[PDB]
RNA sequence: CCCCC
RNA sequence: CUAUUAAAAUCACC
RNA sequence: GGGGAUGUGAUUUUAAUAG
RNA sequence: CCCCC
RNA sequence: CUAUUAAAAUCACC
RNA sequence: GGGGAUGUGAUUUUAAUAG
């Protein structure tokens, strides 16, 4: 029992074809093999007129070539290449009235959203070619299937289907990454559907540009890059990772509904896509962050960073300043370098688990507001980009606001983000319930050093000695721009600033 | 259903060539590379007489050669893809083809790399004469 | 002879009953039927160890009794009461070993997430009484049921699920609405797995207190509303309402998918109650607001009703102070009715189509980002709780955020919300994107009136002529902090302020 | 060419590996291999996306290293070391989708009736590494593993099954012995899940202590005895024996079912545990007693043993005061001594055999109520720690109650237990129905001895001289409390004293 | 695997008479109780000619009467348990029995009450004129 | 049996 | 006589 | 309709093949 | 499919 | 023309 | 190897039967 669905006939005539038009051995009768070989019989003529309906399922990439990258890639390469990853689901049709045995892609699905319906169509055997032709598809039997039976006279041809392909992946990833990866769950009719729409070979490079050739074209035979490919219908080289091969039993939706409850709508193309993606996202980002895996600059998050730094630094800064807490604690702090340095009160790092800093200054502590109400009563707490159940009132907090999808903020598992800036945090949903007992953070600046030397800066939101006066000095005028800048850029990006009700610009108007 | 034509050895290169954009030289780097090459290909049983074209309507076979069923030794009619011919029509599917000895471990490898004279019908650099 | 379903004798016994102890002509064995009456024969004796289950399928609750309330009610009586809205949904198992022919309510799911696994359970027929006892029942076959089967070795007795169904509508309606209405797509097996937990009759009066009785005690025979029904283990009266007869074909899925993307997960019993309350508040209220039907007043909505315009007053009228704008546009008023009475400014008032008022000072206007962007970029447009796709960055925007859910606040179509406060609006999903080219509105009290002269404000947000003093007085004091107390209430609400970002609160400082 | 089945190559790749990264010989595909040697061959890449189960069964725990102790010990060894006997047994699960040729542990159960699920994890050769991984796996087909079925989607990962493994037996040993022996039946698989949780080397000791080390940790590289290991993760030596290599056919229920009737439930892994501890126990000590092995001292074992003397001083001079008694007859006294020194009584002694008093004044005597029931009837007899299916009329009787289980009771065979105090005992079950002819023996403390003169006792059960009057003296208050605390220690022990049922102390109160 | 031989409405009847120590009585207490009679007897197609004989070797029927397999007639065949007669031997199996077309709804019951004259070998009280 | 349709 | 496959049977483990 | 399979060893024999 | 063997 | 079985199809529920 | 089965209704038609 050596054999293979891959290229099976499935035609419903019941002798084989000639000693010629034959592909291989056992596609030729029995009325013409000997002794293990063929035979020409001069009786029998070569069928000139047949329809041979070929099963293109069970296709093996595990090819190793020298020149040519290999699609299925590890778990390590795939976690490095997040903001590539497209989840991917193909429903199917069954032949029924001139084949049987082979299915075809009906309605191909994608994380994006996108369910694209296509007409059923073959590979054909013809005597003088394979032919590329509609055939003959009925939906599958079950009532888990019975909204496909609308499909079935819906549908583009598969030219239009992997030209809107190549446009949708092209739309959302050419800001992302420099290729797709695509999240399967079951590779076998994933593989069956990628022979309509994938085209594979060395590596190359765009034309009109220098990224990575990510589009190939078959009308002129030319690659493309992500931002270059408009009318291109094939995917030159995708990577793929199959997730039931990380040790999964059961179907998708039960391993998925584990984890997640905010997806659903099995069955369906475009959600089994973003179940399996979810699921991947699960599988390998939300046990823990990692900081041994860096991952490139797409834009703006040098600035974002740089700029949360800073708007820390002026908020904790002024408010210490404005009510003079007795302690502060810095809940969350791996390392034990502190916001502000020159400030006259006694700092108290906590983490739960320390980063493996031998200065172990950083308290232990796993937060949680139903059991550590009381835990610091008097002070504040910094909770900067740390996620706990609620805060307290006498707080200053940073959070993410995970609702705000952007090319640094992906979509994560069970509501959360999979924020990836730099290193790729996993932050949990967004609950606004959670600052019930704080207030937003209203925009300030303010700025202790001495000044001097279009428009003259007219705002009363700039505290400063300067301020004072009709006008304000030149130089905290474009800090204060600078800083709002910043503070525009990290609100803009999903953080929302946080502090506790007693908070105002008083007291920082004390100091002049 | 339907009836099986491949065998499990032939998976990983008729994938491969089945994807590939050129699929000569995808075949061509496969071998190259330290593959084996494509199994299960229809070889008549013929006496070894006869004229030696290359690819005939009946089996024309010479004592150094041997005869296969040319849709066999076409490497588009293994992996079910598009020709290179113009009207896309596959010259060996319909005919015979003759094969060297000494290249019979490897036909559709063969019929890859070799060409035949117009005026002869018959393997340029192996039989053909008529320099 | 006509029969119906209900009642259904199901067990598999061949033959009849006696002519005592079978309920009615159609239950007695043939040997005793003669002339279509009935004999004693002497010789035959009576079954004493029978056990028949009996088919509750098929209830028509279609009685016209004085004193006795109806349970299904009229769509327009339903839409009155929308804050009693729960949707529900029951799967069912079928009975196989001893009786065939009747489904048992295996899972009960609402529109609350609340799945509440009973035990098989059926009314069977014994020669003494009817006994509400535990039957053999098998999960219905199928594929889209294969989810069930881990639930027939979970389950609970039948008192406990009906005290928790009561617990968890009580806990859920105590605050909304004196009543429930059971918002069923096909209420064929919702009748039926009412009979396990619904009563009725006349209408009654809560024990220690005046509300409708909702709930009913078996212990003793007491009522209840929702409020003091703990170990009540019956609904008293609720009604109902069946969606699938509102013209409507196909599955529950197949319609819901049409008008919302956000649920899924067909065939699990809350999801279904979920899909089902969505599709009616989709046919109910998204199509178009009707300010004819007025809604009773749970709590705090004459509060937010009044903070809303003392906020609305003071931002519109420190905005045109602060900017001098020569024109305004007011998008969306649907009355002829200035925030503030006296302005410098020139008014304009446009809405969709002119509401109520056919007076010619209001215009028609449908507004929208991609069309009507540069029609109106002189002065300032004024966009009060009018819901469009993105606003123009000179605008004073208040929207209604539909992510926070409150007791005015129902889930709605689509990601929308059912803002019910006096009357109904149905809101769409809230985005951030449609504020890109807005701030957030920071708060601050501005009062320019006359001035009276005990606890000293030290706030700097307080813009008044007592505040360029050391002390403010003490009526500027008091009505800062109501303004305050007014603002939270809004923003508590679910209303979010956006202002044009070169806004600042310098210029009213400046007037005086 | 001769193989072994450790370190199996169980993936479904059918080619080798390339001459690097292939670990054996036998592991390099046959392209390279080239008389006997291998030859790199430069075109051919290397594999760089492989993944290879590897399969852990075939283990051979049978090295000769001078510093580290051996696993499998020798049933003398085992037999001394029976307080720390742990039975083991685990069921497993076959790995079926990406690789077929292994077992995987899915269920760990111990003597102790704890049963702990884990993932299927494997260890899966990577060309980088080999990763300790959760791999795809099936429950074993068959009706008697249909319970491991609902096993798959429970589960732990390996670190925490570990963590609770070293926590249960550290619970379950530390006041036992300093080591664990697992009492395995079969181990072939075991020897492969101890892969998992177990490591070994020399001999260490336990940090911040001085006892043997059996627990290892690897966050820091610190080993521990068992009270000391809190969040050590392995078993740093462990002993084991194979039941199976005693001379046993057939299988482990097949072979318990001969002697024990009490345990059951085969192929749950705890229950399996059980039955080869049980049988263990059976071959070990249920055939005879041996005094030549003696065993350390856990606690409170010199105060039982002196108790059980005070005690059978007292009440065997008290009952042959109390009743003159003219012959006596001991049953079941291996030495020639006396439980008081003098008596007016003749001493008779009987035995099952001469037990090491060669001196004829013991005669041998097996003794069953069936058989010798009218032989002893005149005077009294003294049955103390001797067990047998009923007791006369006139007896004295301590008989062990095997069900009170202690740090000194194990459980034993059929119902049995083994007492370990300095020596094995292996006790048969207890039953009341060999009591039927006698009662309870009442506390009381007889003393008629000579006196000298503190809080008082005021209790009635002393018999002395000193009670008669109004108050006890010192010297027999104290006496009295101390032969009530060695009471109480020795029915708290588990020893039931039995008396004939006209015993009464009014006869002790008369002889004053 | 095997053939079945009974029908359902039988089952009740045929159960009740296996376990009963007494089947004769008991199979008349189940038809004055209201009980079905024994269905699925062999019901000979004779040309209703011939003596009257009760029990025979071969169908021998009046106009009056019927033929039937005898051991399908014969409540310990028909239930599979001992026969009360001496050596455990049935009359009935092996032949064929006559039973009058009036009795003809029951014949495992006629067997049960009427006996035959040994004289004349016909039914007694329904054929027998021998008084 | 399990997964895919 | 020794070794190597293939098959079968039995036994133990899952 | 499409697949992927059906776990771990031990001991006797039977044919063979090689020496 | 479920139960029994 | 009305009613009663049987069958088939479709639809909704499970 | 042995069984027990394969749920609830609604609407059109088709043949019939009865009136
Ligand atoms: C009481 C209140 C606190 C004091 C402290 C800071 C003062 C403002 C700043 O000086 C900026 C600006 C200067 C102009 O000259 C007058 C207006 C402004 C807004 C001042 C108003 C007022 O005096 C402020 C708010
Ligand atoms: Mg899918
Ligand atoms: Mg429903
Ligand atoms: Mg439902
Ligand atoms: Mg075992
Ligand atoms: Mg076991
Ligand atoms: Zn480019
Ligand atoms: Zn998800
Ligand atoms: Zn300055
Ligand atoms: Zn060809
Ligand atoms: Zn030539
Ligand atoms: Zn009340
Ligand atoms: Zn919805
Ligand atoms: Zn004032
Ligand atoms: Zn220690
Ligand atoms: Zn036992
Ligand atoms: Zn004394
Ligand atoms: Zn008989
Ligand atoms: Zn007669």
């Amino acid at each position: 029992e050596n054999v293979t669905g891959l290229f099976k006939d499935c035609s419903k005539v019941i002798t084989g074809l000639h000693p010629t038009q034959a592909p291989t051995h056992l596609s030729v009768d029995t009325k013409f093999k000997t002794e293990g070989l063929c035979v020409d019989i001069p009786g029998i003529p070569k069928d000139m007129t047949y329809r041979r309906l070929i099963s293109m399922m069970g296709f093996k990439m595990n090819y190793q070539v020298n020149g040519y990258p290999n699609m299925f890639i590890t778990r390590e390469e795939a976690i490095r290449h997040v903001r590539a990853w497209i989840g991917f689901d193909v429903e199917g049709c069954h032949a029924t009235r001139e084949a049987v045995g082979t299915n075809l892609p009906l309605q191909l699905g994608f994380s994006t959203g996108v369910n694209l319906v296509a007409v059923p169509t073959g590979y054909v055997d013809t005597p003088n070619n394979t032919d590329f032709s509609r055939v003959s598809a009925k939906p599958p039997p079950g009532d888990q299937f019975k909204h496909l039976i609308p499909l079935m006279y819906k549908g583009l041809p598969w030219n239009v289907v992997r030209i809107k392909i190549v446009q949708m992946l092209s739309d959302t990833l050419k800001n992302l990454s420099d290729r797709v990866v695509f999240v399967l769950w079951a590779h076998g009719f994933a593989l069956t559907s990628m022979k309509y729409f994938v085209k594979i070979g060395p590596e190359r490079t765009c034309c009109l540009c220098d990224r990575r050739a990510t589009c190939f074209s078959t009308a002129s035979d030319t690659y493309a890059c992500w931002h270059h490919s408009i009318g291109f219908d094939y995917v030159y080289n995708p990577f793929m990772i199959d997730v039931q091969q990380w040790g999964f039993t059961g179907n998708l939706q039960s391993n998925h509904d584990l984890y997640c409850q905010v997806h659903g709508n099995a069955h369906v193309a475009s959600c089994d896509a973003i179940m399996t993606r979810c699921l991947a996202v699960h599988e390998c980002f939300v046990k823990r962050v990692d900081w041994t895996i860096e991952y490139p600059i797409i834009g703006d998050e040098l600035k974002i960073n740089a700029a949360c730094r800073k708007v820390q630094h002026m908020v904790v800064k002024a408010a210490l300043l404005a009510d003079k807490f007795p302690v502060l604690h810095d809940i969350g702090n791996p390392k034990a370098i502190k916001c502000v340095p020159q400030a006259d009160v006694e700092w108290k790092f906590y983490d739960a688990q320390p980063c493996s800093d031998k200065a172990y200054k950083i308290e232990e502590l796993f937060y949680s507001y139903a059991t550590h109400s009381d835990k610091f009563t008097d002070g504040v707490c910094l909770f900067w980009n740390c996620n706990v159940d609620r805060y307290p009132a006498n707080s200053i907090v940073c959070r993410f606001d995970t609702r705000v999808l952007s090319n640094l903020n992906l979509p994560g598992c069970d509501g959360g983000s999979l924020y990836v800036n730099k290193h790729a945090f996993h932050t949990p949903a967004f609950d606004k319930s959670a600052f019930v007992n704080l207030k937003q953070l209203p925009f300030f600046y303010y700025s202790d050093s001495p000044c001097e030397s279009y428009v003259p800066l007219k705002s009363a939101t700039c505290i400063t000695r300067c301020n004072l006066g009709g006008a304000v000095c030149r130089h905290h005028a474009n800090e204060y721009r600078l800083y709002l800048d910043a503070y525009n850029m990290m609100i803009s990006a999903g953080f929302s600033l946080w502090v506790y009700k007693q908070f105002d610009t008083y007291n920082l108007w004390n100091t002049f | 259903a339907g009836n099986a034509t491949e065998v499990p050895a032939n998976s990983t290169v008729l994938s491969f060539c089945a994807f590939a954009v050129d699929a000569a030289k995808a075949y061509k780097d496969y071998l190259a590379s330290g593959g084996q090459p494509i199994t299960n290909c229809v070889k008549m049983l013929c006496t070894h007489t006869g004229t030696g074209q290359a690819i005939t309507v009946t089996p024309e076979a010479n004592m150094d050669q041997e005869s296969f069923g040319g849709a066999s030794c076409c490497l588009y009619c293994r992996c079910h893809i598009d020709h290179p011919n113009p009207k896309g029509f596959c010259d060996l599917k319909g005919k015979y083809v003759q094969i060297p000895t000494t290249c019979a471990n490897d036909p559709v490898g063969f019929t890859l790399k070799n060409t035949v004279c117009t005026v002869c019908g018959m393997w340029k650099g192996y039989g053909c004469s008529c320099d």
